[PDB]
């Protein structure tokens, strides 16, 4: 019944053992080990600086 | 997976609302456009509130 007003929330969250992952897929998802970006973003043997 | 520039998600805000004691109206419009594809087992909604 006493409670304070004007409370302020705030959220977090912890992964633990857990290597954050970007796939160079299309769809970001699994379709074979050699993706398939991997065959034309690199096309007709092309070379791509990357930072 | 084609080459055009389409988006992953969506996010689509109601056009009309409601207000009630006991309810709240939402109505969407799912635009699915020439050559797309969307399965509703993704649909989910998005509620912010207090």
């Amino acid at each position: 019944r006493n409670a304070v007003p004007n409370q302020v929330t705030e959220r977090k969250f912890l992964v633990d053992r857990y290597l954050w992952q970007i796939p160079f897929s299309s769809n970001f998802l699994n379709m074979g080990t050699l993706t398939d970006l991997g065959q034309n973003v690199m096309y007709a043997n092309s070379s791509h600086s990357l930072n | 997976t084609t080459d055009r520039s389409q988006k992953l998600q969506l996010r689509v805000v109601p056009i009309q609302t409601e207000d009630n004691v006991n309810y709240y109206k939402a109505r969407f419009t799912l635009n699915v456009g020439d050559n797309r594809l969307v399965d509703l087992g993704s649909s989910y909604f998005d509620i912010k509130g207090t």
